[PDB]
């Protein structure tokens, strides 16, 4: 299908709920990174640390900036890549939590031959799918392709497509 | 000539080496024993079932010692003696079941219950085999008696540790039978003939006390409501102290009297007094039975007297309600606060006893420990403080690390007992005069000399066998009325300390553990076999163990952290203490300082001088320019010398480039002993990588909050090998700080700390002199908040050295600095309102 | 405490090293210089925690810690530091120990250790198989 860029709002979304271990609605966008953290200022610096990493550039005080005016100055200058950071959190969740033999690669076909989504898309089904980790490995093929299925509608439904 | 018989269940296996002369016996029994034995399955997770071989081979002891008659010479006698011979010879390696018990728990998959059914299967072989414990175990703990290294004090429990205190009672009736059933069945004889001798007892027993026919049927038990009553609750934990006694006994091939000359001394929390003076009377087996009826007789006619006097009434149903919906207990005649002063809890209890009449007024009855307090009064009474307590105490969720050490609202749990009776109390009182004509109606009198070790009494601490009246008519007066200062009591210098009483890991040893951590006092759990992870305590095992796991000492932190003076071949003298001794250098630090150690003339000048010193990351905003403040200061340090980094955390953009650089010039061999992280601890993974990628000797971490300590301990468990350097300071400190006091988190978690020796425990802020530091070296600074010394390892000094020469801060700076009178500790938090010693606190970039 | 501008550094650290040495003097040694325990060097002890002429067999099985900690000897001297020290310093920089590297126990390795008494006299000898 049509092949958009992942929007910057969303992975800053994603990395901010995998940090503070909380499902992507739990965090509004309006609230500030300093309100989010409640105090514990050695997560709200390694989130701030995740965000440098991964665009590069952040502005001038970020943890008092709201999600939304963040993500915005993020997007003025993002290219649309997948980043350093999300590659070693992908990795990381590919590895730990995926069947053995279901590498990162296998999942970008199946996705693709099931939904036809192009790589543009399938990063951000991938990234949605890290903002809710599942606790243990998913042993069978099966309910790993039934994840990555309820991933893309959850993706579908937050960007907005109709498969 | 001996044909091997093969016994399994699935996959394990054991092989006995049955004699050719009785194998036909042994084959039946086999047979016999494979068609009781239920059908395996997979993990062995089923009941009924073995787990492990030990335990198969026990259920067949069991099995077999079933069918044996111990008086009538049967054809099963040489199988069983042989069996139990290659089980002790195969499993038992010298060591005692208690033991194997242990080592089972804590490495296979072995229940709780499938232990206890081995060691009583193991127990009851033992004895229907004709052979009982008459050799005196080689107990590691009770060689060490005999030595002299190790002093035990027997202490014993009461009321109020657990609800539920008659399944103590029945695993000692099972697990045990063959040992202490001769004494239950005398106790409940005992207690038969009180009921039909005193006048009203059916009355005040509504369920009669048949215990034997609640010990067989589990079903003809009555409730827990019934049981927790004091007129059968303080016979019956009298009976299950005696009784983990006798098995403690037995076991050690001891008879009550041998065991009682090992006890330096013996004392009691509440009626637990009452079987510590019984103790202490034992002489013999023969004789035993006279010091369990007086102790038996004593806590019948408490419980009697003490229950007729103020019986417990029906409690408004709103009031129950209220209790449940707030968290609390269901209301009792006794109310434990915990982490409240004396005076705090005195205060409370006079605000309320003010609108009280006499009659329903409440008191402090227990002083367990410094923060750990037991009310009693009349339960509505006590819901009564429980509500003026509920409007004091902070929500137990909230979060108070933002606020002001002063301005916190206090924090403290409070609730009610397992208890069914205000002991301790003037309700009480009417009882005594019943109580001390009760006892010389059945001739129930402890006389001193009778007594040949020292008890100690629950109010003074004094011991019972110097006092001129009646020691029975006393005890009695320190349960009823009298209050119980345990720390008092307890200040006995030993070793080692024997919970005998009801509640294991719940129970009075637990408790006393925590009121004299840190002063080398080891309390054993004698009634409760059981794992401790943390194994800061033991358990039942530790007492009959042989090895040197039978005699483990706990830390003293005086001696085990003692600062000592060592010199080199040079004649230099150092101080010794676990950080010195990494680094070769005193103990005293200079931290990373923005601006003040961002200077590479003044590293190398504090280095030079033999001092160990940060230079400031947040100083440097490339990895060339403090590339080359690391050069620099590499050029004017002599060889061999070092020097650490301090990073930033709060600075996130600077640990990007940072990491990577100390990684690569660690990698190139600069001279960087260690990375020192302030304002945040970092978390488990990240500290992972700066552990083993950066090849540092040690790395340095400053917590803020006791939130932040724990966070660092969490660090050094996970690296236990790795030296972690906790430089603690408080929010008195310059630059950026906490808002915790310097001592009070020290206080709460020093022990934690020093349970990891890879930690070594610097204390900052608020340091100009040898003298202001030397009661932290000693450890006597701890000694002003009654809590045990506690010595720390090294120094670090901030402001103190931002006016020395060597310094770049200006000379008008420096006079400025010099200027600052400053202020004592206990004024420092003004600096968050108004100037205080012309220091103030603001909110930094 | 402040007070005092332009002190150097050292004056300072001295200042309270030595107070704290003095107090430790007074305290626990009956303040007398003598009975203060002297070793070769002072430093390297990680805080986790009689033979003259002694022999040491390295296997597949040998533990790399007790090893060491038996060629180093229990004096503090040359010996100890040569096995127990995990860096030695090339200039100013900080290098692996080749010392260590070069004994790290694996099959064959014979240890004689000859005069291990007497730390000046003392002589390593590690052999090996060379051509059978
Ligand atoms: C001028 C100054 C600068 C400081 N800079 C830093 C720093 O960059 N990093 C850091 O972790 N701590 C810094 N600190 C805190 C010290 O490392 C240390 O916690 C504190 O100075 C000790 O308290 P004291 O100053 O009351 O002796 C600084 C302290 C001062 C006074
Ligand atoms: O948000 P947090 O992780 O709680 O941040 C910690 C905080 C800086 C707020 C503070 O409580 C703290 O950690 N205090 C302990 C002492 C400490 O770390 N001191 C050095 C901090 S950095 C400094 O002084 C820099 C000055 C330029």
């Amino acid at each position: 299908i049509a092949d958009e860029p992942v929007k910057a709002s969303l992975l800053l979304h994603v990395l901010v709920a995998h940090k503070l271990k909380k499902s992507l609605d739990s965090i509004p966008m309006s609230k500030t990174i300093k309100d989010l953290v409640g105090g514990k200022s050695t997560v709200q610096n390694e989130i701030l640390g995740d965000l440098g990493k991964e665009f590069g550039t952040t502005p001038e005080k970020p943890e008092e900036t709201p999600l939304e005016e963040l993500a915005e100055t993020f997007q003025d200058t993002f290219s649309g890549a997948l980043g350093k950071q999300s590659s070693s959190l992908l990795s990381r969740l590919i590895s730990s939590k995926m069947p053995g033999g279901f590498t990162i690669t296998v999942a970008r076909k199946y996705l693709q031959t099931r939904w036809g989504l192009p790589s543009g898309r399938q990063d951000g089904v991938l990234l949605v799918a890290l903002s809710n980790e599942p606790a243990a490995r998913l042993g069978s093929e099966a309910d790993a392709k039934a994840f990555l299925d309820s991933m893309a509608q959850k993706y579908a439904s937050i960007v907005g497509v109709d498969l | 000539s001996t044909r091997p018989l093969t016994l399994s269940h699935g996959s394990l296996e054991h092989v006995l080496l049955v004699p050719t002369a009785s194998f036909f016996i042994a084959s039946q029994l086999q047979e016999q024993f494979n068609k009781i034995l239920p059908e395996p399955t997979e993990g062995f997770a089923a009941d009924d079932e073995p787990t492990t071989p030990a335990e198969l081979v026990g259920k067949f002891l069991g099995y077999v010692s079933s069918l044996v008659e111990p008086s009538k010479v049967g054809q099963f006698d040489q199988v069983l003696n042989l069996c139990l011979t290659e089980f002790e010879n195969c499993y038992l390696e010298g060591n005692d079941i208690h033991a194997l018990a242990a080592k089972l728990l804590q490495e296979n998959d072995t229940t709780l219950v499938k232990t206890k059914e081995l060691i009583k299967n193991y127990i009851t072989a033992r004895i229907m085999a004709k052979r009982p414990f008459d050799k005196k175990s080689n107990s590691a703990l009770f060689r060490a008696v005999g030595e002299g290294n190790a002093q035990l004090v027997a202490i014993f429990g009461g009321q109020g540790n657990t609800d539920d205190y008659f399944e103590e009672l029945r695993d000692l009736y099972q697990t045990y039978h063959v040992l202490v059933g001769d004494l239950i069945k005398f106790s409940a004889e005992t207690l038969s003939e009180l009921i039909r001798t005193t006048l009203d007892a059916e009355k005040v027993f509504t369920q009669g006390l048949n215990i034997l026919e609640w010990l067989e049927n589990p079903s003809n038990t009555p409730d827990k409501d019934y049981l927790l009553s004091i007129p059968i609750s303080c016979p019956l934990i009298g009976v299950i102290q005696l009784a983990h006694y006798v098995v403690t006994a037995k076991l050690l091939g001891f008879t009550p009297g041998e065991l009682r000359s090992y006890l330096k001394g013996a004392t009691g929390h509440s009626q637990g007094l009452v079987t510590a003076v019984a103790i202490a009377e034992t002489d013999s087996w023969e004789s035993f039975f006279v010091s369990v009826r007086k102790a038996i007789t004593v806590l019948f006619f408490i419980g009697v007297r003490c229950y007729e006097a103020y019986p417990n009434t029906s409690l408004p149903p709103s009031i129950l309600e209220d209790s449940l919906e707030n968290n609390e207990g269901v209301p009792s005649p006794m109310l434990s606060i915990s982490n409240l002063t004396q005076e705090q809890v005195q205060d409370y209890v006079n605000k309320t006893n003010s609108h009280l009449p006499a009659g329903k007024q409440v008191e402090i009855s227990l002083v367990n420990g410094a923060k750990n307090l037991v009310v009693s009064g009349p339960p509505q009474s006590l819901y009564g403080l429980n509500l003026t307590l509920r409007k004091a105490k902070a929500p137990s969720g909230l979060d108070q690390s933002r606020i002001p050490f002063s301005e916190r609202k206090l924090k403290f749990s409070n609730r009610f007992l397992p208890v069914a009776s205000p002991f301790h109390s003037h309700l009480l009182v009417p009882a005594s005069d019943l109580i001390n004509k009760d006892l010389v109606k059945n001739n129930v009198s402890f006389n001193a000399k009778d007594i040949q070790i020292p008890v100690y009494d629950t109010f003074d601490g004094s011991d019972l066998r110097v006092l001129s009246g009646s020691i029975s008519e006393r005890i009695v007066d320190c349960i009823i009325r009298l209050p119980v200062k345990w720390e008092t009591t307890t200040q006995f210098k030993a070793t080692h300390i024997l919970d005998f009483g009801p509640g294991g890991a719940s129970g009075l040893g637990v408790l006393t553990h925590r009121n004299k951590d840190g002063t080398g006092v080891r309390v054993i759990v004698a009634g409760t076999l059981d794992i401790n992870p943390d194994d800061d305590y033991g358990f039942k095992q530790e007492i009959f163990d042989v090895t040197s796991n039978g005699l483990k000492k706990n830390p003293n932190w005086l001696e085990e952290y003692h600062p000592k003076l060592i010199k080199n071949k040079s004649g230099k003298i150092f101080v010794e203490t676990k950080f010195s001794k990494l680094i070769g250098r005193p103990p005293l630090l200079v931290p990373g300082m923005t601006p003040c150690t961002v200077s590479p003339d003044f590293v190398a000048a504090t280095t030079n001088a033999g001092y160990t010193i940060e230079l400031a990351g947040g100083g440097y905003f490339s990895a060339a320019g403090m590339t080359a403040a690391i050069d620099s200061v590499v050029s004017q340090i002599e060889k061999g010398s070092t020097f650490g980094i301090n990073l930033i955390y709060v600075n996130p953009f600077m640990l990007q480039w940072g990491i990577p650089l100390i990684k690569e010039l660690r990698s190139k061999g600069y001279p960087i002993q260690f990375l020192t992280i302030g304002a945040g601890v970092p978390s488990l993974e990240v500290a992972s990588e700066y552990i083993e990628t950066l090849g540092l000797k040690y790395l340095g971490l400053k917590p803020g909050s006791i939130d932040a300590i724990s966070q660092v301990i969490n660090i050094a468990k996970a690296h236990p090998n790795f030296p972690i350097a906790l430089q603690w300071t408080g929010g008195r400190g310059g630059g950026h700080h906490s808002f915790e006091d310097a001592h009070t988190p020290m206080l709460q978690m020093y022990s934690k700390i020093r349970r990891h020796p890879n930690i070594m425990l610097i204390f900052g802020s608020g340091f100009g002199s040898a003298d202001d530091t030397y009661p932290y070296l000693t450890g006597e600074w701890s000694t002003k908040f009654d809590y045990p010394p506690m010595p720390f390892d090294g120094f670090l000094f901030g402001s103190r050295v931002m006016i020395a020469k060597e310094v770049k801060t200006s000379p008008d700076a420096k006079k400025c600095i010099a200027a600052c009178t400053g202020v004592p500790d206990d004024k420092w938090e003004q600096t968050y309102k108004k100037p205080t010693g012309g220091i103030v606190t603001v909110r930094s970039e | 405490f402040t007070k005092v501008i332009d002190e150097p550094i050292k004056s300072i650290m001295d200042g309270i090293h030595d107070g704290h040495i003095k107090k430790l003097l007074h305290q626990y040694y009956g303040d007398d210089e003598s009975k203060i325990p002297a070793v070769e060097y002072f430093g390297g002890e990680s805080p986790v925690d009689s033979e003259d002429s002694a022999v040491f067999k390295a296997t597949s099985s040998t533990d790399e810690e007790s090893w060491f900690k038996a060629l180093a000897g229990s004096e503090i001297n040359w010996r100890h530091a040569s096995f127990l020290c995990s860096f030695i310093t090339q200039d100013k920089m900080f290098v692996s120990n080749p010392i260590r590297k070069v004994f790290k126990p694996s099959q064959g390795m014979v240890v004689e250790i000859s005069n291990g008494n007497t730390s000046s006299k003392t002589v390593v000898t590690l052999s090996e198989p060379v051509q059978g």
